[PDB]
C-alpha cells in the first residue's frame, strides 16, 4: 500500500480539521472545536498504486507553536491552508506557515490549499468582508501565492460542500509517488 | 526509547497519582506511587508495580482532558479495565500518544 504522511497546517479557523474530517467520513463537522493535534487514516487508490494515507491535524493557534513541529518529522507532503474568505490567514502563508514549513522540512512538497470555496461568492460574507475594506481571495490571487512559494499546486475547495475536496488529497498524494 | 513520569488515574480514589513510566518492545510498565512511596518513613516503592500489554490495547486521547486534567490518553483494551494516562505537558501527551499509536497501528 505504501505509507505516505500527510500534515495540514494553516491559521486558526481556516478549516483544517473539516477538510480533513469531510473527507474522511464525508461528514461535516459542526462541533466547532479548536484543535491541539489529532490523527485520522485513509486508505486509498491512485492511479492504479494503493496507498496508505496518515492525515496529521495540525494547532492554527499559535500558542501550540512548540507542539505543531512535533508532526513534522518524516513527512511526505504538506497543505498549506487559508481561507478563501481570510484576506488575514492568506498573508499569514508567506509570513508564518511556509517559513515555518521550510524551516523544519527543506525539501518536501507542498499544496497550497484555499478553503471554504463556497463562502466565495456568499452575499452575507463579501459583505462583512467588504465591511473592513477587504475582498474575498480570487483564483488569479491564490494562484500567485502559490508560484511565491513554490508550491506543487494550488488547488480550492469547500468541506461543506465537498467542492474539489478528493481533488486536494488525489493531488497531495501524486505529488508523493 | 519512551520513558517518563506520567499521572495515572484510580477509578476507586478518584485521584491521580504519579508514576514513572516506560515502554520495552511493547510493554508498558507504571512503577509504585511517586509522592506515597517518598513520604514512606520507609523508602520501598517498585520501579515496575506492573505491566500492559500494548498488543492488546488501543490508545485514544481525550478531546478536552477527563478529571479536571487537560492532557489525557486513555489505554482501551480490546479483550482487562481502561488505564487513563495524563501529562502536565501537551509535548508529552503528543510524545506519549505516538510510541503507543505506533505500536497499536
Ligand atoms: N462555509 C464553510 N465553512 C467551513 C468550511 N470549513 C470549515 N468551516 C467552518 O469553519 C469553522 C472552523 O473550522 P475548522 O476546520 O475547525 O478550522 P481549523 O483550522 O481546523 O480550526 P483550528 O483547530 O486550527 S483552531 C467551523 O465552524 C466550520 O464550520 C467550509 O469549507 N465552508
Ligand atoms: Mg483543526
Amino acid at each position: 500500500s505504501q505509507a505516505i504522511k500527510c500534515v495540514v497546517v494553516g491559521d486558526v479557523a481556516v478549516g483544517k480539521t473539516c477538510l480533513l474530517i469531510s473527507y474522511t467520513t464525508n461528514a461535516f463537522p459542526g462541533e466547532y472545536i479548536p484543535t491541539v493535534f489529532d490523527n485520522y487514516s485513509a486508505n486509498v487508490m491512485v492511479d492504479s498504486k494503493p496507498v496508505n494515507l496518515g492525515l496529521w491535524d495540525t494547532a492554527g493557534q499559535e500558542d501550540y507553536d512548540r507542539l505543531r513541529p512535533l508532526s513534522y518529522p518524516q513527512t511526505d507532503v504538506f497543505l498549506i491552508c487559508f481561507s478563501l474568505v481570510s484576506p488575514a490567514s492568506y498573508e499569514n502563508v508567506r509570513a508564518k506557515w511556509f517559513p515555518e514549513v521550510r524551516h523544519h522540512c527543506p525539501s518536501t512538497p507542498i499544496i497550497l490549499v484555499g478553503t471554504k470555496l463556497d463562502l466565495r461568492d456568499d452575499k452575507d460574507t463579501i459583505e462583512k468582508l467588504k465591511e473592513k475594506k477587504l475582498a474575498p481571495i480570487t483564483y488569479p490571487q491564490g494562484l500567485a501565492l502559490a508560484k511565491e512559494i513554490d508550491s506543487v499546486k494550488y488547488l480550492e475547495c469547500s468541506a461543506l460542500t465537498q467542492r474539489g475536496l478528493k481533488t486536494v488529497f488525489d493531488e497531495a498524494i501524486r505529488a508523493v509517488l | 526509547k519512551q520513558q517518563g513520569e506520567l499521572y495515572m488515574w484510580d477509578s476507586i480514589d478518584q485521584k491521580w497519582t504519579r508514576h514513572f513510566c516506560a515502554i520495552a518492545d511493547a510493554k508498558l510498565s507504571f512503577s509504585d506511587d511517586i509522592e506515597q512511596t517518598m513520604e514512606e518513613d520507609n523508602p520501598l516503592g517498585s520501579l515496575c508495580r506492573g505491566i500492559l500489554d500494548l498488543n492488546t490495547y488501543n490508545v485514544v486521547k481525550a478531546p478536552q482532558g477527563k478529571n479536571q486534567k487537560s492532557f489525557v490518553f486513555i489505554l482501551e483494551p480490546k479483550q482487562d479495565p481502561p488505564v487513563e494516562f495524563a501529562t502536565d505537558k501537551v509535548e508529552e501527551l503528543f510524545e506519549w500518544f505516538q510510541s503507543i499509536r505506533e505500536i497499536t497501528w
